[PDB]
């Protein structure tokens, strides 16, 4: 049900001054899309995912792993250009 | 070095401008951004913000405002 | 409709700064706000149906002196 490749890209904003995020996200609980942003690659942020904030680490292609609460999950994908 | 945030606020009369205005006048800010599938999240990056004072300022002067994100900036 | 506007303004200090930022960030349409330039002496505003002209005006009554660099759509 859920297909990365079927999802609109979300709204962002690239600060001039700080480097290029390389991934966007997207957020579904029951693989209903809630919110999409941007991440950096090879990195980690906290996120609020649902009730809980999520320590979610990013690989050097966007994968995204953390531990989500029931029905909750964040994907990655490498935004055009990287 | 600098910080990325993202703010829920909710924006419903001109909340929109007031949570932009104030976001926007806060120390250490370079950039604010209506952000987030429906344009209702405001993303700041900056440094020496302190979310909670932020949170706690435009829950004052707004309505509701709900830290969603936190990312240092990777340089490098 | 989508502009980029960017003004140089006179911000000699913390507040002129804060209130120059409070009022481009207050104007009807602005999607984003970011202090641009070396100095950090420049208000890059984007957005939709945005006056350029009032803008201005508003900003020269309030902080200092503010000069228009960019409009591009």
């Amino acid at each position: 049900a859920i297909d990365l490749s079927r999802e609109r890209d979300p709204n962002f904003f690239d600060n001039a001054d700080i480097p290029v995020p390389e991934c966007f996200w997207f957020m579904f609980k029951n693989n209903v899309r809630q919110d999409a942003g941007t991440c950096y690659s090879s990195w980690k942020m906290d996120k609020k995912v649902g009730p809980n904030w999520v320590h979610i680490k990013s690989d050097d292609n966007c994968n995204l792993s953390g531990d989500f609460p029931p029905g909750w999950i964040v994907l990655g994908k490498k935004r055009p250009g990287f | 070095l600098k910080q990325k945030i993202v703010i829920k606020v909710a924006m419903e009369n001109n909340c929109r401008s007031k949570a932009m205005a104030l976001v926007a006048s806060t120390g250490g800010v370079d950039s604010v951004a209506l952000v987030g599938d429906l344009r209702d999240k405001i993303e700041v990056v900056g440094y020496g913000i302190d979310p909670i004072k932020l949170i706690s300022a435009l829950r004052k002067k707004v309505g509701d405002a709900e830290l969603l994100q936190v990312e240092q900036a990777k340089e490098d």
